[PDB]
């Protein structure tokens, strides 16, 4: 689970 | 543990306005968009974010301070739960903590 870049 | 009156209510606002100017504040302002963490709303069992604590607040939701402090330490609990310890949101989540720790103790 890795977020999407700001 | 007594209620939230009217004067504590003026509190929490004025504590949620200091967590949402922060530098640090941006990952919690809205609800975590489900196109930047696609299987979040699977893995995180109750979402929170500021909006939602903020739109609790002007409804007087919250009876006691304990409610409050729920749902802020979920905002960073998910986050550091779902993301690894290396990402710019866990440490986001570790800084804004421990401002809010700061701003809780004035409520004594």
């Amino acid at each position: 689970g890795a977020k999407r870049h700001r | 543990l007594t209620p939230l009156t009217e004067k504590d209510y003026e509190g929490l606002k004025r504590v949620l306005r200091s967590l949402q100017a922060h530098k640090m504040a941006w990952p919690f302002l809205e609800p975590v968009d489900p196109n930047d963490a696609p299987d979040y709303y699977g893995v995180i069992k109750e979402p929170m974010d500021l909006a939602t604590m903020e739109e609790r607040v002007q409804r007087r939701y919250y009876e006691k301070l304990t409610e409050f402090v729920a749902d802020m330490t979920k905002i960073f609990d998910n986050c550091r739960y779902y993301n690894p310890s290396d990402s710019p949101f866990y440490q986001c989540a570790e800084v804004l903590e421990s401002f809010f720790v700061q701003k809780l103790k004035g409520f004594k």
